[PDB]
């Protein structure tokens, strides 16, 4: 288990979202969407959720997992819509 | 269709924008609308006659008395503010000087001077209360009546201090007779008969113009100079610092009365023959005033002087009016 | 330290003395004192139940005004008057015009006792009484003054008593008879016992409540504030009746109370009656003028009189009876003669109100309800002119109010005429005429409005001339308060 | 010309009504009705207006005129409905 | 006679002396005085613009309370609170809970200057300042006390600052930083110049107006009364900035003003912003929170700083920019996290309000409007649960408020993270982080709510536990003010 | 769902129906919620330390200080009513005694005694103001803090009379140096160094318990007995009836301070060892107090006595508390 700050796209506030060190970026975005999609942000089917480190903008591969991303506990991540 | 006015219609069109005083004290009396039948009843009722004769027929005349204005522009709201403060000062003195034992420090002589010259004043003072309250109900204008109102309250006030201080003194010197012996002193003591006659007689001068002169121009100045001024300074020099301060506190009220009494006279002089009317009345009562000052002050130590100062001080009150 | 009021109070009213440079009668003229053969010693038994001293006064009253004036300032800009029910605005405009100067006049009535009463307690209480009415005269001028820019009608808060508008005359008729032309002892009975302790006291309580209920806090504060002062000086009459009964004159006392109560009731049935049952919104009435009178006014008079050792007036049963009729007539009269008053009379006869009226007064629709029916059709059918008058009503010579009573199925309108010294008088009731007869010299040559019209004293001698004679002009002449809104329900 | 106080039947208030010394009672009632009928009292066709002196109840004949009725100026009269 | 205040005033503040039985530094500890190397003589140039003396004070303030307490009593039974707009009731409940005790706390802040300021003028003015906040603490407790029987939420007027409810923490965070933990000179700048003269003064004026407009005179009177006192003690900062600039420290002064203004603005964008643009009825808004800020707050800061010889803060343009975003976010945050506050947030996003918002803020519907769209559908479609949260927002470490900004088409939400000594910090803006960096020792080990949640300090470690940790329970936990009434317009 | 309460929740359940005093003055301080981190910032800030040490670690201990209640139950609303009246009394004295020329009646000797013993008190008084205002900000309970608040206002008040009267005296005797020479007198006159040391030192006793004792239990009684009591009676016998009354007017305030100071001590004695804590502090400062009374009063005529009466009168203040 590992905490991160979710800054979902089109949403208005960054939120606390607990993820797992084993989760792939895809799964991290899954956990973040739960707190934004259908709450403050409309779903976008023909789109894909990617995870980038908020501070520098590094874009993580969909398949990469939390352990391998070198994240600081509580690190803020952008969850943006891509193709 | 009559459109709304900027102020009362009787004040409409002067245009220094009326004051609260004017808004609430002017042109209020209505019995003066029909001098033939002042009250809404049979024109021959005794009250109709009394007014037809004592207000309307007064030789002291003016085309429009409602023009009168109290120089202090007193109103019920501001009278209580003014006096509530002054009472705070005075109740203060009473409370604290007492805590200090002030009354115990007075000599036996002075205590007796108080039973003789101070305390019986509850009568003379109440008499003035009665006197100023008669002026109130026979004057020809609500603004004159109002000055008379507050002045009557002031009198009841002086009467109240005296009543208060009489009981305080009685508790401190239970054998003197304080509170119990004043009526006899007021009624039989030579030093008092001067004032008692002046007031008992003045109290039946029903003409408003004469009541005003008899009471506010002659009697009061003399009572004020004899009982407040003279007795006060004496008290001060006799170690009675309370009566000295108290008397001074009341002199403030006396001065406000003189202030409006003057304004009235100033106004009355705007017309021929009134000064003569006012002087014949004063000429009539002045004699009874000197008799009061002589009977009272001569009995005080340093008599002849008190008599000379009170005599010219009270005269000075009228001289400065003309 | 300070003394206990208990300790020195008496000395403040130990002020009587035996005059000698003038006689007692000279100092206390009977026509002004009314000592009635009772002695100073006897009158010195006078002991006011509610005691107060100068310091306590200037202090307490200072606080009373701070509150009232503070409230008024705070709600001033809110301009509530502009969105208040028209029946309420009317109620106020009526209140100030008929009361402000008479309040001020009471100051003199109190002065009468302050100088001429032989009971020293009465003289001081009257001095505070004097001060109280001064407040009432001023504050009740100051307050309406805030609306002079809104309608000339507010100018009548000062102007009214200075005119010959029929209502003002009825007012002066009452006040001059009760407090301005009576001896000291008399004033304390007829004014403070009969009128103030008897009517205005309880009334003001309700008026303050009514105001509250109308969302008019400035006025609610004003009234209930004024009201708290009533107590301190309304007492004065009681101790006077006591001394009179305990000495020879129980009859003299009774007689004054009798007159004072009737004359009060009459003024009350045109100034208060019509307002409760018709100007106040139906949804804001917790009781009928009759219920009010029965609970808050009548019961208390009986306890009062019983305790003083007096009897109920000879007209008492008629009085209770008349609680069902009189004010309805005074209201219909005033509304019908709409343009002759300075405020807008609230018809108050819509379907719902008419139900209420029928409930509070069984038989109302069959009697009073009928005149109104006719008034309504004419309004429905576009004949407004038939709802205003073309002649004057018959004014009673005692209360100077129209002579009216039950119409409809139980028509019972009477006139207690009286020929006296070659002149025929008209009275609105048995009691009104009796007030004249027990003391004719007091009212003999007075002339009511009809009298003046019929004497040529009103010129031109027509309605236009009468209006001018009463200082009424378009702008202040009254019309239907809700502007006939209540009509469109009948269509 | 002569003034009288009209106390119309079914109405609620007595009113001032100027009549003429020459008027017959019928005409007096005419002048009174004007101030009451169709204002506060409904007309009654199948009825006749009679004039009676309010004080004692004396009923005057329809044809009698003001001069002959011995009325006091301002005298109050009842105007009642009869057959 | 009396002297002219002009004549003796100076003697009342000629109270400095050269200590000798103790050293100056001992008497005036730097950590408490902040004299900053400037001398007593130099500090004695301090001259308060608005002068007042003890007698004038006890007298004037006595009258102020008479009025306020009088009004409250008069309108008490009217129970206006029971029929007032729910958005208004909310507004008040918010006001008292976040201000009453902090008002009282300011009394101590003023005490800091009263004892530790070297400028004798400052010491006396602070003594009256001390008294003023005492009034504000008390009167602003006394007033809400009248409604404790109506809803437990009113109990928070006292309870709030004693809890760890997120809003209370943000409040203490601000007040403790600005006035409770600063040296005397500092307090006068950050508290009285920056905060009081800068924000609360003009604000209270509007709040008093708002109240008036809502028909709540008791509260309108209360506020504008309190407001009149602000002047007499808010001045204190000006003369202090002057002495600092006229001596070496213009930078030190500038820096405090910079911090004090930003931190004030942030607190202001969640406590005032949301209320004007969303709780106040649309028909009762004469300007947007932005318009208010621009006209009444910003202009004045520039004149002020210009006259003192200081500069506009480095963040000024961002600040003006943020007037278009920040409070919308704070409002959406608070509403969405509805149950975590003690009052009922007014959604305020109905068709008409949304038009207004779009007019006062071009682009609102495309950005902020969208989140609300989604919130509305779910409500229309019977999915309320998707409108409350299941997690905590990211709290800024400086202002202890959620980190939010523009959503929708122009999504621009940022987090100014900062790793400091092995711990990662989150800040809601450039300035908030800079406040931390120019003085890290001041905020370093403080932990915001998320920090405590993530540290296991909240148990159970779930939403229920967080609510309990913040002393919230059903009854005071907030929900939609108009009870979703605004929903049935979308159906 | 939590249903509405009858009063504040912290007062809920006593059931003499709270008083306005209690409703507005109890349990208000919040820095006492976390003794580890009193303020919402880094726990190591100097202000955190200052409170952790001077309020929390004070040897004067009690399980719950919020229980404290001012015997006079003062509130801002009633403080101003009380004092507005008292100021009316005093401004009254000033105004009228002046009208009377009171200051002109004082001898040359007494005028000099005033420049030496009376007027420089603006410093000692302001010092107390500072002293009571420090107690306010370090005390452990809003109700204790409040007593300190009003007492600080009282001090500024005494300072204001003095400032006022200093200018009045200066206008009457422009050559004496009034208003211009007090700092030197306060700083160099032997008669003053006693008090100046006591206060300068007491002013740095930061522990709230000790500040309270140093200032309210030792210093004030001594200042009050030397400057109000002793100088007052002297003034009275020297013909300065104003300072005699003024001093008495202020003694009223001193007494209200003693009243709550006692209530606090009464409360503090409810627990073991505090009386000993309080006595060690008094034992420490009493010596500096006697030094102040000796330096001041000995310079007054009839010195040794003033020294004996002030000494036992101020002792009596504490003796009556235990
Ligand atoms: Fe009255
Ligand atoms: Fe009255
Ligand atoms: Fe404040
Ligand atoms: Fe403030």
């Amino acid at each position: 288990t590992f905490p991160i700050m979710s800054n979902f796209e089109r949403d208005f506030v960054i939120q606390l979202v607990p993820v797992d060190t084993e989760d792939t970026m895809d799964q991290v975005a899954e956990k973040c969407a739960y707190h934004s999609i259908n709450r403050r942000v409309h779903p976008q089917p023909e789109k894909i959720l990617r995870v980038r480190r908020h501070e520098d903008g590094t874009l993580f591969p969909r398949g990469m997992i939390v352990s391998d991303a070198g994240l600081r506990p509580t690190e803020t991540l952008d969850i943006i819509f891509m193709d | 269709a009559l459109k709304p006015l900027k102020t009362w219609s009787h004040l409409a069109g002067n245009r220094r924008r009326p004051s609260e005083y004017e808004v609430v004290s002017t042109n209020l009396h209505y019995f003066t609308d029909n001098p033939e039948r002042p009250w809404e009843l049979d024109s021959n009722l005794p009250m109709q006659t009394w007014y037809k004769k004592y207000c309307f027929d007064s030789p002291l005349k003016h085309d429009d008395w409602n023009a009168f204005r109290d120089p202090d522009q007193l109103v019920y709201r501001t009278y209580n503010l003014l006096q509530d403060g002054q009472e705070s000062y005075v109740q203060g003195l009473f409370d604290q000087l007492n805590d200090r034992g002030h009354d115990q420090m007075l000599t036996r002589e002075w205590v007796e001077t108080l039973a003789r010259f101070y305390t019986p004043a509850r009568y003379l003072f109440h008499a003035l209360q009665m006197g100023s309250v008669y002026i109130h109900q026979i004057a020809p204008a609500s603004t004159i009546t109002n000055c008379a109102t507050y002045e009557t309250a002031d009198h009841l006030r002086w009467l109240t201090h005296t009543a208060y201080r009489t009981r305080e003194l009685a508790n401190c010197y239970p054998d003197v007779g304080f509170g119990k012996r004043e009526r006899d002193v007021w009624e039989n003591d030579p030093a008092w008969q001067g004032f008692r006659e002046l007031i008992e007689k003045a109290l039946i001068a029903w003409d408003w113009g004469e009541a005003f002169t008899a009471i506010n121009l002659v009697t009061k100045p003399a009572v004020e100079e004899a009982l407040l001024q003279q007795l006060g300074s004496l008290a001060q020099s006799e170690g009675d610092t309370l009566l000295g301060l108290l008397a001074q506190a009341q002199k403030r009220d006396a001065e406000r009365h003189r202030r409006w009494s003057s304004a009235l006279v100033k106004m009355a002089l705007e017309k021929e023959g009134n000064r003569e009317v006012l002087q014949k009345w004063v000429a009539k009562w002045e004699p009874l005033a000197d008799k009061a000052i002589e009977a009272y002050c001569s009995a005080l130590p340093d008599g002849e002087n008190a008599i000379v100062e009170a005599k010219s001080a009270s005269r000075y009150v009228r001289q400065m009016m003309g | 330290s300070m003394l206990k009021r208990e300790d020195w109070y008496d000395l403040t009213r130990t002020t009587n003395w035996t005059p000698k440079y003038v006689t007692e009668n000279e100092l206390f003229p009977e026509e002004m004192s009314g000592a009635r053969g009772i002695s100073m010693e006897a009158w010195e038994k006078y002991d006011e139940p509610y005691k107060i001293t100068y310091p306590e006064y200037v202090s307490i009253q200072r606080e009373k005004d701070s509150g009232a004036y503070s409230i008024k300032a705070a709600l001033e800009r809110d301009g509530f008057v502009d969105r208040a029910d028209p029946g309420w605005v009317s109620t106020m405009q009526l209140h100030f015009g008929a009361i402000a100067l008479e309040e001020y006049a009471a100051s003199t009535a109190e002065a009468r006792m302050a100088r001429f009463a032989k009971a020293p307690g009465n003289r001081n209480m009257a001095t505070f009484g004097m001060m109280d009415e001064n407040r009432h005269g001023q504050i009740q001028l100051y307050f309406p003054y805030a609306n002079v820019k809104r309608s000339r009608k507010w100018d009548w808060a000062h102007k009214a008593i200075h005119t010959n508008e029929w209502a003002a005359i009825a007012a002066r008729s009452f006040f001059d008879d009760m407090m301005m032309t009576r001896d000291s002892v008399a004033v304390s009975i007829m004014l403070t016992f009969a009128f103030e302790t008897g009517f205005s006291n309880m009334q003001f309580l309700g008026l303050a409540a009514d105001a509250a209920e109308a969302g008019d806090h400035t006025f609610a504060s004003l009234i209930s504030s004024i009201q708290t002062d009533e107590s301190r000086h309304a007492q004065q009459g009681g101790p006077s009746l006591k001394i009179l009964v305990e000495n020879g004159k129980k009859d003299e006392a009774q007689q004054m109370v009798d007159v004072a109560i009737w004359r009060s009731w009459k003024l009350f049935s045109v100034l208060t009656g019509p307002i409760m049952d018709y100007y106040t919104p139906l949804e804001s009435r917790n009781q009928s003028f009759k219920e009010f009178m029965l609970e808050w006014i009548v019961a208390q008079f009986e306890r009062q009189l019983l305790d003083l050792g007096l009897d109920k007036p000879w007209y008492w049963d008629q009085f209770m009876q008349d609680l069902d009729e009189t004010h309805h007539g005074m209201h219909l009269g005033v509304w019908y003669w709409r343009p002759t008053v300075w405020w807008d009379p609230a018809a108050g006869v819509s379907p719902e109100e008419r139900e209420w009226l029928e409930e509070k007064y069984p038989g109302w629709n069959d009697t009073w309800g009928q005149c109104w029916d006719v008034i309504t059709d004419n309004l429905v059918n576009g004949k407004p002119e038939l709802t205003v008058p073309e002649t004057l009503p018959t004014i009673c010579n005692m209360c100077n109010l129209p002579i009216a009573h039950t119409p409809g199925n139980k028509w019972n309108v009477k006139d207690y005429q009286l020929e006296y010294e070659g002149r025929l008088y008209h009275f609105g009731s048995e009691a009104d005429r009796w007030c004249f007869q027990i003391d004719p010299e007091r009212y003999e040559n007075h002339t009511n409005l009809v009298d003046r019209f019929l004497k040529g004293e009103i010129q031109p001698a027509d309605l236009a001339g009468a209006l001018m004679y009463m200082s009424l002009e378009p702008g202040v002449m009254g019309d239907d308060a809700h502007d006939y809104e209540w009509v469109k329900a009948y269509q």
